C-alpha cells in the first residue's frame, strides 16, 4: 500500500518534501551504500514525525507503513532503508503498548508521543555512528599474531576491525581488489593498513585459490543479509567463499546489524543489480561492444551454509541464531511493505 | 607481583609457536602465598592443581560450598557496608585460585553470576541478613542448575537408549557415567565401549565404576578407534562446555570420537548442562585452551609418573624439541547430532538462544 | 450423548473432503467441548484426553492427527484460569478453541501467499507424490499466470503421484510422471524441488511419505535447492537420532527362512504383492541439513533451530 493511495504527489511533495527529494536521490543513486541510505532514511522520517498531524496510532501506523512501501519501491536492493522502517514500526507498537499499560493503572489523549519517537529515532542514529567501534573490539578474540587473513573489497567495517588488532598484535593480511567496482577503495585500504604495521599483500581478484592453501581465516564485510542468512555482498565475493569451503578455511562476516533484513531471496535475478559495462570494457572497442554481450554485476550472493561466524555490533553469533535477532529487532508484519 | 612486566611478557609471548599465547604459568605450592586467602580456598586450590580425575562438574559445587564458608567467615569493616567491599575480597580469592589451575567454564559462569547477585541486593539488609540469602541463592543455584538438571538429563538421555545398543564413552564423564549407571538399574539391555587415551588414563576409572555395576564393557585405547567403531551403535559425550555456534568443547580426543562416528554413521549425543553454555565463540581448538605439563608424556608405560625413565626426560634441556598436551579441543556441530540439556534434547546450534532465555530471567 | 465422535470427524469428510484430517478432529473436539455439561476443570481435561486417545487410537496413530490433538490441548490449557464464574472456563475454552481452528484451517492458504513467489517464470519444479500444501501454492501461482512445468514422483507404495499429476493437469499446468526409481536422472533439468510435509520433528527433520529423503540427497548432491511446505499443527515433540529411529507399527523389512525344498523392457505385471509391499516402510525422514527452506503459516524457517524455538512456543 504505497502513499500515492493515501496522499497525492503534490501533498507528499508539500507536507513531506524531503521524502520525494530523497526518493529522487534514491532511484538516481545520488545517495548510495547501505549506511548512507540508513542515516538519511531516519533523518527523513524524523522530520516526517516532526511535521505531521494525526490522532490515533493505528492511522499513524498506516502512514509509515505506506511511505516505506513507496520508499522501498525506489531502490529496494538497498535494504538498509526498509530495515530502518520496520524497526520504527515495532519501536512504535511496543512503545505504544508500554504506554497503553501505564494508563491502564486504574482508569478502567492518546497521541503527542512525538518527541519520544524522535528521541527514540535519535537513539537509532547515535547507535549507528558506533557500529565500527562496537565491532572493532571483538577482533582481539580471533586475530592472533602471525595469522594470515584474506579479505576482498574495501569494507570499512572490516578495515577498523583489523586496524584495531594491528595496534598491539602483528600479523599478515591478503587483500584481493574487488574488481571492478571495489578497485579504488580496496587499494586505499591496503595502503592504509600498510601504515598500521600489518603485512599487506594486494593480489589480483583471481589468485584467490592459489593462496587459500596457506590462509588461516577469511574475513568479509557484506552489503546486506537476507532472511535466510544469505549474504548480499559486493562484486566477486562468492569466489573467496567457495575457495574457502574447498579448503576447510573458516568464513567470518563483520557487519553491522542494520544491513540485516528479513526479505526472502525468492529470486536472486531480481536482486543482483547490473552497473555499466564501462567499468570492465572501454567504450573504444566499438567492434566488440557491438558484437558481444557485456555485463557488470554490482553485488554478489553467497548462501548462509557457507558462513561460519557473524560479527555484529551486538556480538558474535552463528547464522542459525540470526532469526532471533530479527524478532527482537523487527516485527513479522513489517516483512512485506 | 612484577605487575605490568609479567603482564607484558604475556603479550610478548606472541610469536612462531601456535601455543605462544597459551598461559603455562602455574602455582603448585603454597610458597610465598598472600594472607588475604581463606584456608578452605587453599585446600581447594591445592585440589585443583593436584587432583587429576576430578571436576567436570564437581568443581562448581566444591567451589560454591567453599564460597559460602568464605562469606560466612567474612565480616565487613565498620567503615563501608557489605556489598561495597565483598567483591574485592572474592576477587582476591579467584586470583590466587587461578594460579593453581585456570578456571573452567562451569566455574567462570558461576562466578559471573555470584558477582551479580552481590551487586543487586538491597543495602537495608545487615550482614547476618545479607549472608543468609546468598547461601540459599547459592544452594538453589546448585540444586536448580546442577543436580536437578543432571537428573533431568539422565532421564532424558536414558530415554533414547534401546535394548541391544552398544554405546561408547571417552574418559570418565561423571554425567555420562550416571546415565549408564541409571540405565542398568531400569533394566535396559546393552553394553558399553570405553575409549582411553594418554597421558593420565582418565578412562580406566570409568571402567572401574561401570564394572562395579556389572556392565559388559570394552576397554581400547584411542588409536584403535577405526577398529571398534564398527561395533558401536550410539555415542554419548559429556562436555566441558558447549559453544554459541553449537560446537562441543571437551577434552583432547572428543573430536576424533565424533568424527569417526559420523564417517561410520553413528550418532554423537552431547550430554551437557545449561549453565555450562557460553556466549563465547571460537573456531580453532587453539585460540582458547588449557595446557597440561608435557612431563607427564615422559611416562612411557601404563602408570602415572613412576619408574618411567623416558628417553625424553631431558626435553626441557633439548633445543628444538618441546613436548605438549592440550586437554581440551573444539568439535564442530556437523558431527554432534544432538545436545541434551535440562531444557530437553536440543540441536547443538540452538545453544545461544537458551543463554538469551536467562538475561530475560535476569532483568 | 456425545458418542462415536469419530463420525462427526467422519461426517466432516463428507461435509468437506478438501480439508485434511487433523482439522476435522479439532472441529469435532470443540463440538465435543460444546456439548459437554461439565462441572470441574479436571473433568474437561479428563474428557479430551480419554477423548483424543480414542480419536488417536482410531486412526493409525497418525502423526498429523496426533500432532494437532496434543498441540490443541497444550494450547487451550496455556492461558487458562478460573475466577468466580465457572462458565468462564467453558467460555474461554471454546472461544479460544474456535480461534485455534479458525487460525488452523486458514494456514493452508497463508502458506500459498508465501510459496507462490518461490516459483520463477519458466522454472522446473519437482514433488514427491501428492502433498496438500504443494498443490495450493502451485495453483495459486498458476492463477497469477506464470510459465513452468513440473515432474511428479509416482510415490510408491502410495501411488499418490497420479492423483497429484491430474490435480495439476486439471489446473492446466504441464506434468510428467516419474517413477520413483529414476528421480536422479531428472535433477539436472530441475530448477527447484518442492515437497509437502506429513510431520516435523524437533531437530528440523522431516516426516513425509517414503522417498522424501530420497530426493533431498539428490538436490543436495545436484546442488539444487530443497523446500518443504509444512503447517504449524504438524510439528511434533519426537526427536529421532539417526534417519531411521522412528516408532513404526508393524515389523518392517524382515527376511525369510529358505528351508531345502523347491517351490517351482516394460514387464509391467511382475510386481511385489500386497503382502511383501506391506513389509516396506511408508515414511522416510529428511535430516535438516537437506532442507534449505521450510515454509509454514508462521512463515519460512531456514534456521532449523528456530524450528525448535517456534516449537517450544507452541507446547506452551
Amino acid at each position: 500500500g504505497p502513499i500515492s493511495e493515501f496522499m497525492s504527489t503534490i501533498n507528499v511533495e508539500h507536507t513531506y518534501p524531503a521524502v520525494s527529494s530523497l526518493i529522487a536521490d534514491l532511484k538516481s543513486r545520488k545517495v548510495q551504500g547501505p549506511f548512507a541510505v540508513a542515516v538519511e532514511t531516519a533523518l527523513v522520517m524524523r522530520q516526517v514525525i516532526s511535521q505531521t498531524r494525526w490522532s490515533t496510532v493505528d492511522q499513524l501506523i498506516d502512514t509509515v507503513r505506506a511511505v516505506g512501501s513507496t520508499l522501498v519501491k525506489a531502490q529496494p536492493t538497498e535494504f538498509s532503508c526498509g530495515n530502518i522502517i520496520r524497526r520504527i514500526l515495532r519501536l512504535i507498537r511496543e512503545e505504544y503498548q508500554e504506554l497503553l499499560k501505564t494508563a491502564d493503572e486504574n482508569e478502567k489523549g492518546g497521541m503527542d508521543m512525538r518527541a519520544v519517537i524522535i528521541s527514540g529515532i535519535q537513539d537509532v542514529i547515535d547507535e549507528l555512528d558506533k557500529i565500527n567501534t562496537d565491532i572493532e573490539v571483538q577482533s582481539m578474540d580471533h586475530l592472533h599474531s602471525n595469522e594470515i587473513i584474506l579479505t576482498q573489497g574495501c569494507s570499512k567495517t572490516v578495515e577498523a576491525f583489523l586496524r584495531f588488532a594491528a595496534k598491539k598484535r602483528k600479523f599478515s593480511v591478503i587483500v584481493a581488489e574487488g574488481f571492478p567496482n571495489n578497485q579504488k577503495g580496496s587499494h586505499a585500504m591496503a595502503k592504509r593498513l600498510a601504515q598500521a604495521g600489518i603485512d599487506t599483500t594486494v593480489i589480483s581478484d583471481a589468485t584467490i585459490f592459489a593462496i587459500m592453501s596457506r590462509v588461516n581465516k577469511v574475513i568479509l564485510g557484506t552489503h546486506a543479509i537476507l532472511g535466510n542468512g544469505g549474504l548480499v555482498t559486493y562484486s566477486g565475493a562468492q569466489l573467496v567463499a567457495q575457495a574457502a569451503r574447498h579448503h576447510a578455511t573458516p568464513v567470518v562476516v563483520c557487519s553491522g546489524i542494520y544491513k540485516l533484513s528479513p526479505v526472502y531471496p525468492y529470486d536472486l535475478e531480481s536482486i543482483i543489480q547490473l552497473s555499466s559495462p564501462d567499468k570492465i570494457m572501454s567504450f573504444n572497442e566499438g567492434d566488440l561492444i557491438s558484437r558481444a554481450e557485456i555485463l557488470n554485476p554490482y553485488y554478489d550472493y553467497i548462501p548462509p551454509d557457507l558462513v561460519d561466524l557473524f560479527i555484529t555490533n551486538l556480538g558474535g553469533y552463528p547464522p542459525s541464531y540470526l532469526y532471533r535477532i530479527m524478532n527482537d529487532t523487527y516485527d513479522a508484519s513489517d516483512t512485506i511493505l | 607481583t612484577d605487575a605490568n612486566l609479567q603482564e607484558k611478557k604475556i603479550f610478548e609471548e606472541k610469536q612462531v609457536s601456535i601455543f605462544s599465547h597459551l598461559d603455562w604459568r602455574r602455582r603448585r605450592t603454597t610458597e610465598n602465598i598472600p594472607k588475604d586467602i581463606h584456608p578452605a580456598v587453599i585446600r581447594l586450590g591445592l585440589k585443583l592443581a593436584n587432583y587429576k580425575i576430578f571436576g567436570s562438574n564437581q568443581r562448581c559445587i566444591d567451589l560454591l560450598k567453599t564460597f559460602k564458608i568464605v562469606i560466612q567467615d567474612y565480616q565487613t569493616p565498620y567503615g563501608t557496608t557489605l556489598s561495597r567491599h565483598l567483591t574485592t575480597h572474592i576477587n582476591s580469592q579467584i586470583a590466587y585460585l587461578v594460579s593453581t589451575r585456570p578456571l573452567s567454564i562451569s566455574m567462570g559462569n558461576a562466578i559471573r553470576f555470584l558477582k551479580l547477585e552481590i551487586s543487586v541486593l538491597d543495602i537495608d539488609l545487615t550482614d547476618d541478613e545479607g549472608k543468609e540469602l546468598l547461601l540459599e541463592k547459592i544452594d538453589s543455584y546448585i540444586r536448580d542448575r546442577i543436580i536437578i538438571a543432571g537428573q533431568v538429563i539422565v532421564q532424558a538421555a536414558t530415554e533414547k537408549i534401546q535394548d541391544g545398543d552398544v554405546i561408547l564413552t571417552y574418559l570418565h564423564s561423571s554425567t555420562v557415567n550416571d546415565v549408564l549407571i541409571h540405565a542398568k538399574n531400569v533394566g535396559k539391555k546393552f553394553r558399553v565401549v570405553v575409549v582411553d587415551s594418554r597421558p593420565e588414563f582418565e578412562g580406566r576409572v570409568c571402567l572401574k565404576l561401570l564394572t562395579e555395576h556389572g556392565i559388559e564393557c570394552t576397554y581400547v585405547m584411542i588409536s584403535a578407534l577405526s577398529y571398534i567403531m564398527q561395533e558401536v551403535t550410539k555415542i554419548f559425550l559429556g562436555g566441558h562446555a558447549m559453544l554459541s555456534n553449537g560446537a562441543l568443547y571437551s577434552r583432547a580426543g572428543t573430536s576424533l570420537i565424533s568424527l569417526l562416528g559420523h564417517e561410520s554413521n553413528v550418532p554423537v549425543i552431547a550430554c551437557c548442562e545449561s549453565y555450562k553454555f557460553t556466549e563465547r565463540i571460537q573456531l580453532d581448538s587453539l585460540v582458547y585452551n588449557e595446557l597440561a605439563p608435557g612431563d607427564q608424556l615422559v611416562n612411557m608405560g601404563v602408570d602415572d609418573f613412576e619408574e618411567k625413565p623416558g628417553v625424553l626426560a631431558n626435553w626441557k634441556s633439548v633445543k628444538n624439541l618441546k613436548l605438549l598436551s592440550l586437554k581440551y579441543d573444539v568439535t564442530p556441530p556437523r558431527l554432534i547430532t544432538v545436545c541434551v540439556c535440562e531444557m530437553g534434547l536440543l540441536p547443538s546450534t540452538s545453544v545461544p538462544a537458551i543463554i538469551n532465555e536467562f538475561k530475560q530471567v535476569y532483568a | 450423548g456425545e458418542f462415536d465422535i469419530v463420525q462427526v470427524y467422519k461426517k466432516f469428510l463428507q461435509d468437506d473432503p478438501e480439508i485434511t484430517m487433523p482439522v476435522a478432529a479439532i472441529e469435532a473436539l470443540v463440538q465435543l467441548l460444546s456439548r459437554s455439561q461439565a462441572k470441574t476443570i479436571s473433568e474437561f481435561m479428563d474428557i479430551l484426553q480419554n477423548g483424543s486417545n480414542t480419536l488417536k487410537e482410531g486412526v493409525q496413530n497418525n502423526i498429523s492427527l496426533s500432532a494437532g490433538c496434543d498441540i490443541f490441548q497444550r494450547f487451550v490449557t496455556r492461558s487458562l484460569h478460573d475466577v468466580g464464574d465457572f462458565e468462564q472456563c467453558k467460555r474461554h475454552l471454546v472461544e479460544n478453541g474456535k480461534l485455534f481452528i479458525q487460525r488452523a484451517r486458514a494456514c493452508r492458504q497463508r502458506i500459498a501467499h508465501l510459496g507462490y513467489p518461490l516459483i520463477r517464470d519458466g522454472s522446473v519444479i519437482l514433488t514427491h507424490g501428492f502433498s496438500r500444501g504443494v498443490a495450493a501454492v502451485l495453483l495459486a501461482a498458476a492463477k497469477r499466470h506464470v510459465r513452468f512445468k513440473v515432474f511428479v514422483t509416482e510415490s510408491r507404495p502410495s501411488g499418490s503421484g497420479c492423483l497429484m499429476t491430474r490435480t495439476l493437469k486439471n489446473a492446466c499446468i504441464p506434468t510428467c510422471m516419474v517413477l520413483d526409481s529414476a528421480v536422479s536422472f531428472t535433477m539436472n533439468r530441475v530448477d527447484l524441488v518442492l515437497v509437502g510435509a506429513e510431520g516435523v520433528v524437533e531437530n528440523g527433520g522431516l516426516i513425509n511419505q517414503i522417498g522424501t529423503f530420497q530426493l533431498a540427497v539428490f538436490a543436495k548432491h545436484a546442488h539444487k535447492p530443497f523446500y518443504a511446505v509444512a503447517e504449524s499443527h504438524k510439528f511434533v515433540r519426537m526427536f529421532p537420532l539417526s534417519q531411521y529411529d522412528i516408532p513404526f507399527s508393524r515389523p518392517i523389512l524382515e527376511f525369510d527362512d529358505p528351508s531345502p525344498e523347491t517351490v517351482h523392457a516394460i514387464h509391467n505385471e511382475l510386481i511385489m504383492n500386497e503382502e511383501q509391499i506391506r513389509n516396506n516402510p511408508t515414511l522416510d525422514v529428511t535430516p535438516p541439513e537437506f532442507v534449505s527452506g521450510l515454509i509454514t503459516d508462521l512463515g519460512i524457517i531456514d534456521s532449523k533451530s528456530g524450528v525448535s524455538e517456534e516449537l517450544i512456543k507452541l507446547y506452551l
